[PDB]
């Protein structure tokens, strides 16, 4: 969501074939996920790179 | 109590690796213990740095 809000801040384009996740805090001090096998293997299937 | 249960789920997990299993005498220790209870729930966090 952040990085979505930045990009259409500025008109950027994100990279293609960008995914993420994580959490954020008011300071960007990213915090962990659970679960990440799964959304890997989505990633892996959607063809996603980085 | 919940103490209780993962000891004695660690146990029968031994018990199952000795009556039909690879292992003659179990002895878990921390590398292996990932497999007998699966991914750790809580964490150490120190949400911060500074």
């Amino acid at each position: 969501i952040v990085t979505a809000l930045l990009s259409l801040a500025m008109g950027r384009p994100v990279r293609q074939n960008l995914a993420m996740t994580g959490e954020v805090s008011l300071t960007g001090k990213i915090l962990p996920v659970g679960g990440i096998k799964e959304k890997t293997i989505a990633a892996k299937r959607a063809g996603v790179t980085c | 109590r919940n103490l209780q249960k993962q000891v004695e789920k660690v146990l029968r997990k031994s018990a199952y690796k000795i009556v039909s299993g690879e292992a003659e005498s179990v002895e878990v220790t921390p590398e292996n213990l990932q497999d007998f209870v699966g991914k750790p729930v809580f964490t150490v966090e120190r949400m911060y740095d500074v």
